[PDB]
């Protein structure tokens, strides 16, 4: 379903959504089983929580001691679970006429906590729940408009021995260099040396950990300068697709600070933080 | 003159 097609009819039903993660709150402890201790006889009992309500006892459950209202909650002995709140923004494609994309809040508990990072495309299955909002802190009064959110039950972020036996077969091929150089950029024609140079950058040198000095890194830097119409930008895009991480920065569209890192402040936490530039 | 009840520590 689309984020703009959820109606009241579809409340309390299992739906499937896809979107982009925008922001996630830190871990929130959610109580599961409460712990009570009698102030008089030092008797301890555990009571369950139903619908966010503690089934507190009126008086001590022991027979000899029955002092009413003498039970107290020991905060640090109650069982707890994990809770987290995420904000999901619909994919840019779904936007009908170029407006601000809508967002829907999600809740994930236990294992699914810290499963999706900020700025990732995920597909989430959960229950489309509804819940009241209290008009003010100090009253049971409720607003007539209900808040909508999704109770997530599954999240999907959108080597075998057989493969290893297969991979080891290619390495035996005598013309492996040509095969890989021809497969890295199928479309580009008669640039075998350029392709070979590009390929060796993906593999990279060898890493060395080195005390009594500094680390030595096997990273290769390549410059492709030549006449305009030749396939330079095409190879740039082709390699940009293959690599797992990379930023397609251009000329005059990037800044000195923008490449390295930007100093900023976090509004939510009100602390000085720094972002990661294109190079970082 | 007054009504009082007592809770003993040994009862713990
Ligand atoms: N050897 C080649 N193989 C495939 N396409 C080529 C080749 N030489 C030129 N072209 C074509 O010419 C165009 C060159 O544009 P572009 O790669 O953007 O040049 P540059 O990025 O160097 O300005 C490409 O769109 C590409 O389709
Ligand atoms: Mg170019
Ligand atoms: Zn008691």
């Amino acid at each position: 379903k689309g984020m703009r097609e959820l109606n009241p009819n579809d409340i309390d039903k299992l739906i499937n959504l896809k979107g982009l993660v925008l922001r996630s709150t830190p871990v929130i402890p959610d109580m599961k089983v409460a712990f009570f201790k009698c102030n008089v006889c030092d008797h301890t009992m555990a009571v369950e929580i139903d619908r966010g309500v503690i089934q507190e006892p009126a008086r001590c459950e022991r027979i000899d001691c029955n002092e009413p209202n003498s039970m107290s909650l020991i905060h640090n002995r109650c069982s707890f679970a994990d809770k987290q709140v995420i904000k999901l923004q619909e994919t840019p494609d779904f936007v009908p006429d170029g407006q601000t994309p809508h967002s829907i809040s999600l809740c994930v508990y236990d294992e699914l906590v810290d499963s999706c990072r900020a700025g990732d495309r995920i597909e989430v299955t959960g229950t489309f729940r509804s819940i009241p909002i209290r008009a003010n802190s100090r009253q049971r009064v409720l607003k007539s408009l209900y808040k909508t959110y999704v109770d997530v039950v599954h999240v999907k972020k959108v080597i075998t021995d057989q493969d290893l036996a297969k991979i080891r077969e290619v390495a035996a091929r005598e013309d492996l260099y040509s095969l890989l150089a021809r497969s890295i950029a199928p479309s580009i024609y008669e640039l075998e040396d350029v392709k070979k140079g590009i390929l060796l950058q993906l593999f990279g040198g060898t890493n060395k950990t080195f005390t009594k000095g500094g680390r030595y890194r096997g990273d290769i830097n390549i410059l492709l300068c030549g006449d305009p119409s030749t396939s330079k930008s095409q190879i740039l895009q082709y390699v940009h697709k293959i690599t797992p991480r990379g930023v397609y920065t251009s000329g005059k569209g990037s800044s000195a600070v923008g490449l390295t890192a930007y100093i900023t402040r976090d509004v939510d936490t009100k602390q000085l933080v720094l972002e990661s530039g294109a190079l970082v | 003159s007054f009504k009082s009840r007592a809770l003993n520590h040994v009862k713990k």
